């Protein structure tokens, strides 16, 4: 039951956690839905748990592009981006003239609008009693408004809530003291909605499958703007609030693991049956930790890391078009460290699979040819044979092929006849041999190129013949040898042969 | 130092660097100059070709596998190694891929512009159906490769080509849009411009397939709508795909249906393989590739794995093989064996160039 492929190996989960996610698990199952439909991969970075029940509301819009104002973790705004940054995290607390003119500039930009803040009576009721983020509410008979205090941030700000009806709804209306006067709480907007801005659902990576990657259709990422509709479409809120956004903001020098992790990864169904990952390798949720909505749960860069390994393996991956951050406190992420599987094997296999004598010119004997053919270890066999009159092996490599080949032998390579030995081949010295190429004919090559044929899994060797004025010089090399090294040295041999008349 | 590998597509340019399990690079083989001959740039490639189409004529300078235009071919390798790959050609070694089949002269010249414009320190030139055999772990088989301008039946024993049983077919992806835009236009609909090409191109590659028995298929399109799709074109209207999901890739099994009296892939392939040494034929049947875009077609192995059972003997095994990457499967076997300690013995080196011209290419590269 253990996943096996290369260095990748990966153990049944024993006893499978529950993680709690921020994203409703209503999207999460539409989520599930997409991926499988549209036969992708989609990664979303977490969602900050206290924002579930402002996302499940489907009452307001997420953080779109250009809003560099930040956040609140504290009071009745939390979850929001305060239009005055005092209210928002520590770090827009401590650099209050950088902050403010960030949501300032988002508002003059058209890219955000100052807007009312609207809490339902789920809201309420978690800030009160379930996280106890703010003291309870108390009733200002002045006003008719409830004033309640924040147990975190500066707890000296007094809030005032007020119960309104917006659209058929009761809600809270959010009011503060303004330079001592009593006013509504503003929040950055969207554009078009005007609703106040929660987090949105960040993409954090797309994974496709072969066939949809590739060049684009761009006629001056057309596929992820595409998937991001269909995302939004089955997501089916109201016009303008929207949780997935088109583009994407630049990617930030933080850091923060609670801003990545736990991730949520949505994938095909057929990851999810018995033969997942592979041919009787198991399923996805074996050795990653799936939830009943189907949400992959990516918990750690190793995690992500061997999740993104086995997604390659099945042939998704991203695309060249696409932009993404991905990452983030890297244990191995380089390409080089996430290469598919199937690409390293089928080198692996690659590797392993392709491993009366007339006096020569001078007059010191036919050997010392043979012993120069010989000298740099490439080939374990060579001869000069005459062809002409009665054929004959001028010199050979003793105990080798070549020294046997016979004037039958010789007139098959050189005979009228070119075709009749792509039947089943020729021989050399009793070896049968496979013409790969026959240039004997071409002016400036006269050559053959050859391979031996053997049986079940023993070796084959590349082989050249040349053909000069009188002699065949024959070459054969030894495992690995590359065919077109061997034709080069029998080339050159037969060049030198022909320039001394032979 | 890392080698670069370029498959030098009829639709496509391939680019990366060996040891990448996928290409950096894949942009469209097309050059498009100013229309008016007789006169800020001279001359435009791939993507940006495309999208000035509106004041440039555009070529494919090897639109049938074999490059035709060797100006608009350096166009395309200087834009391929300085504009998307943004690398100094004299400082790697280059593997090239080819067509099977390709003419003495033009691997000459290849090597010659690599050499003498691009200054490469060293480079090969690979047949691209070898490649996709190695993708798949094989060194001997059978691959069939159609791309976008030209198809073929390669036959491969131990990594070498077997060029006298190479089966060529003048029919591939472009005419098989071409002939998609042919019978949507005989229903009422009009797809005639190259714009409207693209369209169906598309449409080519979302919704066809291949059918199990054509006959049948076409039964079944006539008597239901159970294999109907529809598909949403650029200004709004919908579409209805029905039979032409699989009269369109039938045509490989079928090229009389666009006028062609060629056999059949599924018969080129039989015909390749009767071509070869008696005793390589059952290690080529049990050693198919499917590679190449318009391999592509849902069913297309288990339509050839019948089709070739019907012509062999009855007790032949037969396996076809189609990876999932098959659309870059020559790619990817480039970057494998430029990524073997192997390949730096088989290079072309600029000193072997200078010492023996081009025709060097002939006695290194098979
Ligand atoms: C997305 C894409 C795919 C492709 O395969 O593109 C290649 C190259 C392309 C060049 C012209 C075109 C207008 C430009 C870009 C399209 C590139 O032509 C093709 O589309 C041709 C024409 S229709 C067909 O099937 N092949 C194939
Ligand atoms: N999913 C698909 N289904 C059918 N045809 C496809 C698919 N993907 C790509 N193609 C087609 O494959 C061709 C491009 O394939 P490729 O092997 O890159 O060609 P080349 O190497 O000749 O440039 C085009 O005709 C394209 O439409
Ligand atoms: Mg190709």
């Amino acid at each position: 039951k253990t996943y096996q492929s290369r260095d990748l190996v990966l153990e049944p989960i024993q006893h499978p956690k529950s993680i709690e996610l921020g994203m409703p698990e209503v999207d999460q199952s539409v989520l599930a839905e997409v991926a499988e439909r549209e036969n992708v991969i989609i990664g979303v970075r977490p969602v900050d748990e206290k924002s579930k029940s402002l996302i499940a509301s489907k009452m307001y819009s997420s953080m779109g592009l250009f809003v560099k104002a930040i956040s609140s973790d504290w009071g009745p705004m939390s979850g929001f981006i305060p239009v005055d940054q005092s209210f928002a995290k520590a770090s827009a607390r401590r650099d209050l003239e950088k902050f403010n003119e960030y949501a300032e500039q988002s508002i003059l930009s058209g890219n955000a609008v100052s807007a009312n803040l609207y809490l339902n009576q789920v809201r309420i009721e978690e800030l009160v009693s379930k996280y106890e983020s703010l003291t309870p509410l108390e009733l200002d008979v002045d006003s008719g408004m409830y004033k309640t205090t924040a147990t975190n941030g500066d707890q000296t700000i007094p809030f005032f809530l007020n119960k309104v009806t917006v659209d058929d709804k009761e809600l809270w209306q959010v009011h503060y003291l303004r330079e001592g006067e009593l006013a509504p709480f503003k929040v950055i907007g969207d554009p078009v909605s005007k609703q106040p801005m929660t987090a949105d659902y960040d993409l954090l990576t797309v994974m496709y499958t072969y066939g949809d990657l590739g060049p684009q259709d761009k006629v001056k990422s057309d596929r992820l703007k595409e998937l991001k509709d269909v995302i939004n479409t089955s997501l089916g809120r109201t016009d303008g609030l929207e949780m997935v956004h088109h583009g994407a903001d630049d990617a930030n020098p933080y850091a923060v693991m609670a801003d990545n992790f736990p991730a949520t990864f949505f994938v095909p169904k057929h990851f999810f049956d018995d033969d997942g990952l592979g041919e009787g390798k198991g399923s996805i949720q074996t050795y990653f930790n799936v939830n009943e909505q189907g949400a992959v749960v990516i918990q750690n860069p190793q995690e992500f890391s061997n999740f993104q390994q086995v997604a390659i393996n099945a042939s998704y991956r991203a695309s060249l078009n696409d932009k993404w951050n991905s990452g983030l406190d890297s244990p191995l992420f380089t390409t080089k460290r996430k290469l598919s599987h199937d690409y390293l094997d089928a080198r692996d296999e690659v590797a392993k699979k392709l491993g009366s004598p007339p006096p020569p010119p001078g007059g010191a004997g036919w050997n010392a040819y043979i012993d120069n053919l010989m000298a740099d270890g490439t080939c374990q066999d060579a001869a000069i044979v005459g062809y002409k009159d009665s054929p004959s092996v001028w010199a050979a490599v003793p105990g080798k092929t070549f020294v046997n080949i016979t004037p039958a032998e010789v007139g098959v390579l050189v005979g009228k006849d070119r075709s009749s030995f792509y039947v089943n081949g020729l021989t050399l010295g009793g070896q049968k041999c496979s013409v790969i190429r026959d240039s004997l004919l071409q002016d400036g090559e006269f050559s053959m190129d050859l391979r031996t044929k053997s049986t079940g899994g023993a070796p084959t060797f590349n082989v050249t013949v040349t053909k000069t004025d009188k002699t065949l010089v024959l070459l054969m090399g030894k495992e690995g040898v590359h065919g077109g090294l061997i034709n080069k040295k029998c080339y050159e041999m037969a060049s030198h042969l022909r320039r001394s008349q032979y | 130092t890392t080698a670069l590998v370029c498959d030098n597509g009829s639709g496509l340019v391939k680019a990366g660097f060996a040891g990448d399990d996928a290409p950096r690079a894949v942009f469209p083989s097309i050059v498009g100059r100013p229309r008016h001959q007789g006169v800020q740039k001279d001359s435009y490639v791939g993507d940006e070709a495309q999208s000035k189409r509106g004041i440039l004529t555009l070529k494919y300078p090897i639109e049938h596998g074999i490059i035709t235009n060797w100006d608009d071919m350096e166009k395309i390798w200087h834009h391929t190694f300085y504009n998307e790959l943004r690398v100094a050609p004299e400082e790697h070694p280059t593997l090239l891929t080819e067509a099977p089949l390709n003419p003495k002269a033009n691997r000459e010249k290849m090597t010659q512009i690599m050499f003498e414009t691009f200054n490469v320190p060293a480079m090969y030139v690979a047949i691209q159906a070898v490649l996709s055999l190695y993708a798949s772990g094989r060194t001997t088989g059978i691959v069939l490769d159609s791309g976008d301008g030209v198809t073929h039946n390669v036959p491969i024993y131990e990594g070498y080509a077997l060029p006298h049983a190479i089966m060529r077919l003048d029919l591939a992806g472009r005419d098989l849009t071409d002939y998609l835009m042919k019978i949507l236009t005989e229903r009422g609909y009009s797809f005639v411009t190259t714009a409207e090409r693209e369209i169906v191109r598309d449409i080519k590659e979302k919704l066809c397939y291949v059918a199990l028995d054509f006959e049948n298929e076409m039964a079944t399109a006539a008597s239901s709508s159970s294999l109907e799709k529809s598909y949403e074109l650029p200004d709004g209207q919908v579409i209805t795909i029905g039979n032409e999901r699989f009269r369109c890739p039938e045509t490989l099994f079928q090229p009389s249906f666009i006028g062609m009296e060629s056999a059949g892939i599924h018969e080129t392939t039989y015909n390749s393989i009767m071509k070869c040494d008696i005793d390589i034929r059952k290690d080529l049947y049990a050693n198919n590739v499917m590679s190449g875009g318009t391999t592509m077609y849902p069913g297309i192995a288990d339509r050839m794995q019948k089709e070739i059972t019907a012509l062999a003997p009855s007790t032949m095994k037969i396996k076809i093989i189609a990876p999932p990457e098959r659309k870059y499967s020559v790619w990817i076997g480039g970057s494998i064996l430029a990524s073997l300690s192997t390949f730096q013995q088989m290079w072309i080196t600029k000193q072997e160039y200078d010492e023996a011209g081009p025709s060097i290419v002939h006695r290194k590269c098979f």
